[PDB]
């Protein structure tokens, strides 16, 4: 079972593209995911994943680039979320719930009129085994762009995530780096559609990062661990789905969930259960 | 010279601060005192421009908002997330980030400042350690070391002595006394009414309005205090 | 358009059951949905719906009723969330997201072994156009049980949602009504597997409630309006899906969202 | 009588409230004063068992947690959601909910108490209003009206004179004086040090521990206040 998987990666061109795409998604989603959970944006990660769908669908029929539509509809949601709060008694979480599900429903309608039933199922859940070369190289390009952007603004993202009140006292544009992460989040979301699909994007952001949060002693250490857990969980899940003939996206997420479950007990910081016991 | 002129703040409908006008000369260690939740902490935020406010504030002719590099702000320990993954030296190094431009990193020059700041506050052995693995006193000294590396002419501390041991309290106060000797204004929002004449040479008693302001002996009196804490309605 | 729909409701059998089932889901999700948004449980509402999937999946394999598995796995998720908070550094919103996505993935695999992917799609997104009589009568029965429980404990659900701090001072079991409300939530979730589906239940919970929240001057009035907007959106949504041959579940959600968008501007409280 | 034994409440690491032993006698209007965030409001929640605490509390040869029907707790305005859809009379009627069992409704005799309670606090013509439409002072009178309909022998208020107009203060205070005349105990957590001998005949100074407790003129001194607010 392990032997023929290695053999398949040598023969087949579709399994090679599945491996490289799964790796890159796992690395980049886990890297961005660190900032998502540290800044308290776990909900927003799920909301933007849903808000991107109608933009990706509308960008297809118009004949435009997939990443452009994701940002427009991704920002339209964030505008509405803030606009609902600012002009009514509707709470924040309710505004995020209404706008995310409404955009999700809109996306399903726009996909249905243009594309087939199998395309909708794949957009929502994965299709890692049928990614083309152009999609693979663009995923590497945009994925590497996300990483080097974080590398450039690492010091600025550090203070704003840890101590935003100190950043404001120094005169830093805290709003600029908030929108930067949301611009990066949309690029991760459309990239993650290939492996885990629209419905399970949130898992690839928060689950590896949450696991790395239990171990890491620094932001750099946390990103490295979050990407390693995400990348490893992406490879194992591919091996699980391909061999046992089960959903690749769910297998990838369950592997990440099991890493969190194992780490929840065996992590040094988690072994402060002795504190609560006595 | 700090220069506040008709500064006001409103968190929700009601006024947190009401027409604040003041001119603070230095060097000094000035203590902002009064009821907790009445304006003490909001003044430092409104002064810096961290929150919306109706009014202006200046630092030696030039405006506060256009001279933030000259100021250093040390917020309360409650606001900071202790569980965040960051070492002590890495937390202190954050004060230098404004001096570093984009596409540039911390050379050996900058890390030397960080370790010296820790040697002053007495945490040279805690540099390679998590901020979660510290006491309230020790963590406060890290925030003061983070303040030192900015080399700010003005220092704003929000309840620094709230919930710390006497060993840390003395080390912190020695550091602030050195900053006073360097010729710099140190403005501190105090958490209670403890050691007022010992710590502070000037006092700013705040309860929405400015109740009293001046030298400690002259202003730190039962008449002024009971007007503030009694809210203009103190009965004997 | 309208004549064809009315003609269809007389001749076609699934369209009759689709109408009846959609009404009942709209009414009950609207009523329960009021309590969700007033107590600030919109986030938890979405997670419980996802946590229901593995229970309903595992229930079919063992041959038990879907409601039993959903309640067990639904409350299991809620227990795990608080357990993550209390025994780790991980925050609430992260803990909710982790458990719901993990349970959803677990449900997809558990459905995969017994059922097919078309069955997974129907559980997750509707199958409104093919609900059977046995399913309709169960939906009406369980839906009526939800409305009765709300009617019986109305004063108790009112005081705990508005002023829980007073209810604690009076000596009321505040946790009992919190768990009672989450049981109603899980019953609506499995009921919603025959209209909007597991993924879009939250929409039918919070959107009709939020729309009614703009008009309502009391909780009784709010529930009436939320169920009215919930029922009407379920009817017009089915009409859109039937007429234009598109996903009815999504059409029902967009219709509910459109009422909210209109109500955002025209409502008396929104004006003043 | 409200007797307390070694009542403590932990915030997280350190104690918010530390070993409170006390015996309060009635009838009275008692005032709990001290620094904001230093025990005042926590004492009432720990006493009623609203939050987890380590000590005990008694009401007349009986435990407080088995006598909640005899107490009326009026929380701070800040905690209450004003946007919640509810009329003034409906808010007042919430005080009657304990007396109504399951499968039963509010009869005409219960609305009589709601209409009478509003008339006592001068909000008879605001019965059909939403609580969002009322002012700060008016809303406190609604909470006091909600307290009156419970008909409690013990009344626990939390900063009821904080941020209100003087017309409301007069109405509220006159209502509390009448409760003391009816032989009932009133325990108020005061927001500042305003009008201490006017409001209170007994005063309880609190900063983590009990700094002082007793009649106002004797206990409300320069020394006790310095010990409480000065801390060190
Ligand atoms: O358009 C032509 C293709 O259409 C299908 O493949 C589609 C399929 O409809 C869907 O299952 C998947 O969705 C994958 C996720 C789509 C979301 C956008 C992904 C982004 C990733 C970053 C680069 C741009 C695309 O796409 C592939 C093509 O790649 C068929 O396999 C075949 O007809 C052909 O290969």
């Amino acid at each position: 079972m392990i032997a023929e998987f290695i053999d398949g990666l040598q023969k087949f061109h579709f399994l090679q593209n599945a491996l490289i795409t799964a790796i890159v998604v796992g690395i980049v989603a886990g890297a961005v995911g660190c900032f998502i959970i540290l800044r308290g944006m776990s909900l927003m990660g799920d909301a933007i994943s849903h808000a991107v769908l109608p933009g990706v669908a509308l960008s297809f029929i118009l004949g435009l680039d997939f990443f452009i539509g994701a940002i427009v509809f991704g920002l339209l949601a964030a505008i509405i979320i803030t606009y609902i709060k600012g002009n009514s008694i509707i709470k924040s979480d309710t505004a995020i719930g209404i706008t995310s599900s409404s955009f999700l429903a809109l996306g399903i309608i726009l996909i249905g009129v243009a594309k087939s039933s199998t395309d909708l199922f794949h957009i929502l859940f994965g299709n890692i085994l049928a990614v083309q070369d152009t999609d693979m190289f663009i995923t590497m390009g945009v994925g590497a762009a996300i990483l080097l952007l974080i590398w450039i603004f690492f010091k600025q993202l550090l203070i704003t995530s840890f101590d935003e009140l100190l950043a404001k006292a120094m005169g830093m544009p805290v709003n600029f780096y908030h929108y930067l992460l949301m611009v990066l989040l949309t690029l991760v979301s459309v990239t993650a559609m290939q492996s885990v699909g629209t419905i399970l994007i949130v898992a690839m952001l928060i689950t590896p990062a949450a696991t790395a949060y239990l171990y890491a002693n620094s932001l750099k250490s946390m990103i490295f661990l979050s990407s390693t857990f995400g990348a490893t969980a992406s490879v194992l899940g591919l091996f699980i789905g391909y061999s046992f003939n089960v959903a690749a996206g769910s297998s990838i997420v369950l592997t990440a969930a099991s890493f969190f479950l194992i780490s929840f007990f065996i992590a040094p910081k988690q072994r402060y259960l002795k504190l609560k016991n006595k | 010279m700090i220069r506040i002129e008709n500064l006001s703040v409103s968190y929700k409908e009601t006024l947190a601060l009401k027409d604040i006008s003041l001119v603070l000369h230095g060097p000094t260690i000035t203590g902002i005192i009064g009821p907790n939740g009445a304006g003490k902490s909001t003044l430092l935020k409104g002064m810096l421009g961290i929150i919306p406010h109706q009014g202006q504030a200046f630092l030696d002719d030039k405006e506060v908002k256009k001279s933030l590099h000259r100021i250093a702000y040390v917020e309360q320990k409650i606001n900071i997330d202790y569980n965040f993954p960051i070492k002590v030296k890495e937390c202190v190094s954050l004060g230098l980030f404004p001096s570093i431009p984009l596409f540039r990193s911390l050379k050996a020059k900058h890390w030397k400042k960080v370790q010296e700041a820790l040697e002053i506050v007495g945490l040279a052995d805690y540099a390679e350690r998590q901020i979660s693995q510290l006491s309230g006193g020790q963590f406060q000294r890290v925030l003061i070391a983070r303040c030192l590396v900015q080399e700010a002419d003005y220092i704003l501390l929000d309840e620094p002595f709230a919930g710390i041991d006497s060993v840390s309290e003395e080390i912190i106060m020695n550091t602030l006394r050195d900053l006073k000797k360097a010729g710099k204004t140190v403005l501190i929002v105090h958490h209670d009414l403890s050691k007022i004449p010992h710590y502070f040479d000037q006092v700013l008693l705040v309860n929405r309005e400015v109740i009293a302001f001046g030298p400690t002996k002259e202003t730190f009196t039962e008449t002024n205090l009971k007007e503030a804490y009694g809210n203009q309605l103190f009965f004997n």
